RNA sequence: AUACCCUCGA
């Protein structure tokens, strides 16, 4: 029996039983947004739907006539820049930086592994996502 | 055409495509639009639709 | 002080 229904008790009417207490109303959309971000990574991530998947999706690339791929490593999401209330107050999107890791690795095209120079390092930041809060929306512009 | 010498990974990949869709996407999409703040069961019918 | 988009009322 909790503090806060201690205060007023409601004359219920129910003639059923609760077989299954109300899931969470938002869950809805908090589940989606964090399935997309992947924020918690194993050694090997979720092969799921994401920005992962989107990565994985474009994962490789061969050079029109040339021997040069861009093999991506797993991405390192940043951390956010502001408060959820700091960028109500100020406008910043809420939004949280997108690194990823990728490997220029070109070849002496002989149908093997030749010329051997394989540039591995984190690329640029790659834009910003909003970073929905937990309250299921999310700050664009200081605008809910 | 650039070498893997004359080129680093930083300086080939332009973000500003990505950054410009995921803007345009947030701000401006027929789904995106500014929540009814009214009620607390405005926000809840809201994020549930 | 021009065009779209969204939401709402009758």
């Amino acid at each position: 029996y909790s503090y806060t229904e201690k205060k007023r008790i409601r004359k219920d009417f129910s003639k059923l039983p609760d077989v299954m207490d109300v899931p969470y109303l938002l869950a809805i959309q908090l589940d989606s947004y964090r399935e997309f971000l992947q924020a918690g990574a194993t050694k090997e991530q979720f092969r799921d739907v994401g920005l992962h998947a989107a990565f994985k999706s474009v994962f490789p690339i061969i050079s029109y006539s040339g021997n040069a791929a861009l093999e991506y490593v797993g991405y390192r999401l940043g951390e956010p820049a502001f408060d959820v209330k700091e960028c109500v107050l100020r406008g910043v999107t809420f939004a949280v930086p997108l690194r990823v890791k990728v490997r220029l690795i070109i070849f002496d095209r002989e149908s093997s592994n030749k010329a051997i120079k394989d540039i591995k390092e984190q690329e640029v930041y790659m834009g910003e996502i909003p970073l929905m809060t937990e309250n299921g929306t999310f700050i664009i512009n200081g605008t809910e | 055409m650039a070498e893997s010498e004359g080129l680093m990974p930083q300086d080939l990949i332009n973000a500003k495509p990505v950054a410009a869709a995921i803007k345009e996407f947030f701000g401006s999409s027929q789904l995106s639009q500014f929540m009814d703040q009214n009620n607390p069961l405005s926000e809840i019918t809201h994020k549930r639709r």
